């Protein structure tokens, strides 16, 4: 929990200083708060299925 | 076409545009719209609503083409700021839309003469 | 052209209501003025119709009403229980009905299985029929022209404009073009009707200023988020001159001012473009296709851009120049109605969509490698602030943004070229102390700079302080000491001219004990 | 026993500084000591009035409240309640400005052309027309000089026939002499009200409003710079 | 607990029937216990009616003597003669027509000139100036279809600064469209008084009651 | 042998802000004993040293005051009070700024259509006119790229006859491209002179504002009007 | 103590008859009995001068030589010597005519708008371009009256950047009245070179030349 706890942290201050002209939440931190809130689980199973597959929508691209 | 002149307080708006010519060697044409209105209705001193009703209108192209802002320039390590215009301090045929022109009469008010401001275009005379 | 900005075309059908909004420059003038509503007959006349006087026509009398927004900067006319007598020409405006400021839109009201879809989606086409059809050739067909031609024929025969596309109760349909918007007829031998209606999607009306910045919020679906998305503009004709790719394209005029954002975990993304010019204003379709350009069947979603002249942000200095060795400070704007926010600084890397990651707030965060020599000033007040970044080398070169953490968008940006020189601030390397006894360190300054006021500062984190510092006038030389030299007098040393709050040139000297 | 709320007066609070409310308690014959209580107490002490008899007696007290140049202007809601011995509630009423303020529209009209060719009296008209607050004022200036009010008529605010919201019209006329007419100056009309920018608006006209003009274009060709 | 005697209305006096003088006495105190007397009984027919409409707790009878303005327009002095039971000297009071009568001078004043660039409505004025009894009544006309009288705003007749004689004013405005203006019907003030011939002036303007630039260019 | 003061130069004072006053004293037979006084010594230097750019059967000593052009573009005066071995009374020479000024009048002159007609290279000229000091800078542009010194010819600022009060004039010639003028490039002349109160003139000049060849006016009465929308 | 012999002034060979070609000295203290010789001497004798000290000494003897424009023309070499007794050997000049001349391309230009509007005096400009050797001649004109040299402007004859052959230029000026110009009598620019056949080139100017613009009034109510 404590390393999740500032994996929000670590997360969510670099989502605020590389995107600074933002208002969403750039999907991973919401994955870094998801894996906080288990910590329910069927519901962050789609958040690493979209990043992975978004993954594997890099291996061509 | 480009815009040259926008003068507001002459209401001239002269436009212009350089029609080539790709047929002809030297023969281009250079275009000069001039878009002058004339206010017919104004008095002579714009800010006095006492004077004459203006009958005469001259429109000098150097009078109402001049750049009376300064302009800043760059000379080969350093910017100077530079005043190009060579005649600035005119009288105005036109209010303009945008500036708040006052007349100041004296009422009484009983006991007493309060010069009062009266606005002579209102919907720019608002404060805030 | 006139600076009001609406709706160039609205439809609807009878007994409906429109409200459409006119957008007008929110200067003094603008907001206090009377905003008509008028309508374009012929042979020349628009009579208002209604007004922000109070006049409302007998014809628009208990059914319509004109109320106006200063703050937004716009106002918006709402008319009630349409009929087709309420088409053709209008105009929107400010002030006298035949002086100009206005908008001409143009109102055409219409007369009223509908499956309407947007378009490039997909439709579910329900084909119901009488149960003596079992096994018979469930298919539709289309009627071209008024001619029953094939379509697709339960067993896998699709015509091949339609290949890849069409499946088989209901029927399915992905990809729709805008040549699939016919009479359908379902049959399995007795036919079902039913017509489809592709739309064209509305543009949004996005009203900026000349050099102001904009954001485009591109939230397709999210059953489409992962296909390479664009930004298309659209031309006179046909085309896209795209301006922005995921595929890694950017248009060659939008070198330093696009950003594309990354997205979200729901497809929807921003592109954010500054500093705005004149040929800017006009269509712009975001759009999701593999190819990487709009091609037919892609879902857009377009927005109407109007880049207002009259426009209220300041003509600043696109580029900023300093030597090899020297210092710039930028001046970047921001918006008066609002100081006190966190106010950020850029620097534009391209390259992979457009990033743009933080050298420095005003809260007191500096990037790790430009510790010594980088500062955000409050300086001036009211609507600047001054960035000063000194030690220049060629690595510098390139675009910077002056971002703030405000509700407006004066997102400006500004290019640092490095040209061939010596700087003017002449200050020795890094110089060292020895503990205990003292150290002075000289500062030369040349002739122009003998009227300007002259500090030394100390540069913290949180920005410099002025000191003690002496100043000879005669000869050009302003010095440092620091008497008694201890562990908490080391870092950076910024010893740069000034006059009264516009900072000029600094150079920078850092102390070892 | 009832009461009255009155808003300020026009010409207090456009030309001069202060303008009072006046709240006035009409049916009262007893009690030369009652009290009443103004809720912005804003520091300015209300002033209770005098005993005034009305129509049958009725010493009708009334209370002038200061320095409503403030809060009257950007809307702050006035209340005042009156004690009374004839009943032990005590009367209220409250008011504030209005919120929706029409401009007023001056026209200055010239007179006739069949009272000119007499050469005895010409009359101008000076019409104030669609303003939603019913409060007014109607000056006039010979030239620069204001005409006392003697000299001229001013009807009384009234209400038009709607043609969308409740506005207002006043007019007034001015008899001038036909001397001063043809010579050529100029009289003007002056309104006054809440709407207003600078609360004064103004309008003129002379002989010659109501035609030979020489524009004349030198240097059409030629460098602009 | 006074008397009254208000004269007929300009209207039935014009145009209409019941010219009937109203002899009104307001601030009476307990129920009832009037005579009302008059002096030319031709069709006396005496008609109370004491109302509730008398603005304290001392009420009104509003005497009316119908059918009169073949003795009024003559000017016999009626004299109205009130016993009221609170006294014994009745409430006699007397009213004539009027000795000098000038006659109004309409004016019908057109559209100022920056109401039609705004293309909403226009605004006709009528400017009655110099009756000497009080009462007029104005109307308006549309081809020759009077308009009725919620189209039209018509202000009091009050006094005129005069160092003549006592004079008065009446104005009254018509906001009328801009189409109907600038295609070109006429629009008509009709002023009535009881002293004139005809007993209605009227006055017509249409939108029909020169530019001459020279440009003196170089 | 006379003393001679001189005048710090223009392209110093303006761009740069420099007052190097430069006393000269030519005119010595032999000696090298000379000394160089300056009554408004606010601590600065001098410089000596003579050689022989003399053109003269002797040769002159300068000294070279440095400054900032603070003192001078007030009004302070400086005196070269210099001393020498051969008499004993010694020399002066002083100055101070020189006042009663007047400021130019730039004016930027169109090609000549002979050549825009032979359509091979044109030529503007840009004349400052009727100021009162001699000294002067002009300087050209090209968009705002500030053209280099070997490409334009300027002539000596001398002094016209006129009638009132004695002033100066000088002149420039670009000789440019032809389609550089025809497609309609912005060329700029800039003069700057110390009498201005920006200190610099700028005139910019292009095919559109300057000398058309079909004009169209179109008059607009407008009766109840007067706002210039 | 140099030998310097002066080119004819151009002035005196355009108009005139005579052209003397003078050979002056700088810098002697001496020779009241030397005299000068020329290989170019037709007959016509060398005209002596005064001594005409500089400062401190410095004489200056001038030898004269009238009447020598046509051999100039053609290409004669003159040499003019002297053999004084500073020093025994005697010192020798020797110049011909420059043949590689151009031809001054001579641009008149108006006055400028800016200044006829305030209506006090018009500036015209006389720009003579492109010329080799770098004597030239400016008169300025009103109609046919020549104005004298007090009321015009001449520049001296500066080098011009030029890309191929060095090329010389020279700008006059006049300020004149402005109703003499609105009234409308002509001014030229009357340039002088020795390029020429006819030895003089002449540009003319008035109010209404160079191809004036077409003007479309129109007014709209």
């Amino acid at each position: 929990v404590e390393e999740a706890k500032k994996k929000a942290k670590d997360q969510k201050e670099e989502d605020y200083r590389n995107y600074p002209t933002i208002t969403y939440k750039t999907l991973e931190l919401e994955i870094a708060e998801s894996d906080v809130e288990v910590k329910e689980e069927t519901e962050a199973t789609r958040l690493e299925k979209i990043k992975t597959d978004r993954k594997k929508a890099e291996e061509e691209a | 076409r480009i815009v040259l002149v926008d003068n507001k307080c002459k209401c001239a708006r002269i436009t212009s545009r350089i029609i080539r010519s790709s047929e002809d060697p030297n023969e281009d044409i250079v275009e000069r719209n001039i878009r002058i209105i004339v206010p017919l209705n104004n008095r002579e001193n714009i800010s006095d609503p006492t004077s004459p009703l203006r009958t005469r209108f001259v429109y000098h192209l150097s009078d109402l083409c001049k750049k009376c802002d300064p302009t800043e320039v760059e000379l080969d390590n350093q910017i100077v700021t530079a005043t190009q215009s060579n005649i600035c301090d005119e009288t105005c045929y036109t209010y303009d839309r945008n500036k708040c022109y006052t007349a100041v009469v004296p009422l009484v008010y009983g006991g007493e003469t309060k010069m009062v401001e009266t606005a002579l275009t209102p919907d720019a005379c608002y404060p805030d | 052209k006139s600076p009001i900005f609406g709706p160039e075309e609205v439809n609807s059908v009878e007994g409906n209501s429109v409200s459409i909004t006119c957008y007008y420059p929110p200067t003094s003038v603008n907001r206090h003025t009377r905003k008509y509503w008028c309508r374009q007959g012929a042979r020349g006349g628009c009579i208002t119709l209604i007004s922000s006087e109070g006049y409302v026509s007998s014809k628009y009398a208990g059914r319509a009403n004109l109320t106006n927004f200063p703050e937004n900067g716009t106002f918006v006319v709402n008319i009630a229980q349409l009929s087709q007598d309420d088409s053709g020409r209008y105009k929107c405006g400010l002030g006298i009905n035949s002086r100009g400021l206005s908008f001409d839109v143009s109102l055409e009201v219409s007369q009223g299985k509908v499956y309407t879809v947007d378009l490039g989606r997909t439709v579910t086409i329900n084909c119901p029929f009488k149960t003596e059809n079992a096994q018979k050739r469930k298919s539709l067909y289309k009627q071209i022209g008024l001619y029953p031609v094939l379509v697709i024929d339960s067993s896998g025969y699709v015509n091949p404009n339609y290949t890849g596309r069409i499946r088989l109760f209901s029927v399915v349909i992905n990809q729709l073009r805008l040549s699939d918007a016919g009479q359908y007829l379902c049959q399995a031998s007795n036919k079902k009707n039913a017509d489809l209606q592709v739309l064209k999607p509305e543009p949004e009306l996005v009203y900026e200023d000349l050099r102001g910045s904009v954001t485009f919020h591109c939230a397709l679906g999210p059953e489409v988020a992962n296909v390479a998305k664009f930004l298309c503009r659209q031309s006179s004709g046909e085309n896209c001159d795209v301006v922005v790719n995921t595929l890694g394209k950017r248009a060659p005029a939008f070198e330093g001012r696009i950003l594309l954002n990354p997205q979200d975990k729901d497809g929807s993304f921003s592109v954010v473009i500054t500093g705005l010019r004149k040929e800017d204003a006009g269509r712009y379709l975001c759009g999701a296709h593999s190819d990487g350009q709009l091609q037919e069947g892609s879902p857009i979603q377009a927005w109407q851009l109007f880049v207002n002249e009259e426009s209220t942000i300041p003509r600043s200095p696109t580029v900023v120049k300093g030597v090899a060795g020297g210092s710039v400070a930028v001046l970047c704007p921001y918006n008066r109605k609002e100081s006190k926010s966190i106010k950020y600084w850029c620097l534009w890397e391209g390259a992979q969509n457009g990033r743009c990651p933080l050298l420095v707030d005003s809260e007191g965060w500096v990037k790790a490698q430009y510790e010594g020599r980088l500062s955000l000033l409050e300086e001036p007040g009211n609507g600047t602030f001054t960035v000063i970044l000194n030690q220049l080398t060629s690595r510098d070169a390139g675009f910077y943004w002056c971002l703030t953490n405000g509700d407006t968008l004066w997102r400006t940006t500004v290019e640092i070229k490095i040209i061939e020189g010596e700087p003017n601030l002449k200050v020795p390397g890094n110089v060292t102390a020895v503990l205990g006894e003292t150290l002075k360190v000289p500062c030369h300054f040349p002739c122009k700079f003998s009227s300007y006021e002259k500090y030394w500062c100390k540069w913290n984190n949180t920005g410099c302080q002025a000191l003690f510092v002496n100043c000879d006038e005669n000869s050009r030389l302003v010095s440092l000491t620091l008497n008694l030299v201890t562990r908490a007098d080391e870092g950076w040393y910024w010893c740069g001219v000034k006059q009264g709050h516009f900072y000029g040139e600094t150079a920078a000297v850092y102390v070892a004990v | 026993p009832r009461l009255s709320l009155h808003r300020p007066a026009l010409e207090d609070l456009l030309l001069g500084s202060e303008a009072n409310l006046t709240c006035t308690l009409t049916g009262l014959r007893d009690a030369s000591g009652v009290t009443f209580t103004w809720t912005p107490s804003s520091g300015k002490s209300a002033v209770q009035g005098p005993p005034e008899r009305d129509l049958c007696g009725c010493y009708s007290v009334s209370s002038v409240l200061p320095g409503c140049a403030e809060p009257w202007n950007h809307g702050k809601t006035f209340t005042c309640t009156a004690a009374y011995p004839e009943s032990k509630t005590p009367l209220t009423a409250t008011l504030s400005k209005s919120g929706n303020t029409f401009r007023p529209e001056v026209h200055l009209l010239p007179p006739p052309s069949e009272e000119l060719a007499l050469n005895e009296l010409v009359t101008l008209t000076c019409l104030a027309r669609g303003f939603s607050p019913k409060d007014v004022l109607v000056r006039w200036l010979q030239g620069s000089q204001e005409l006392p009010r003697e000299k001229y008529l001013t009807w009384a605010s009234r209400q038009e026939p709607s043609q969308g919201t409740t506005t207002f019209a006043v007019t007034s006329i001015l008899r001038v002499a036909a001397e001063d007419w043809k010579k050529g100056d100029t009289f003007s009309c002056m309104v006054g009200h809440e709407a207003l920018p600078l609360a004064f608006t103004q309008k003129t006209i002379d002989r010659l409003a109501g035609v030979n003009v020489s524009v004349v274009m030198a240097e059409v060709d030629g460098t602009c710079y």
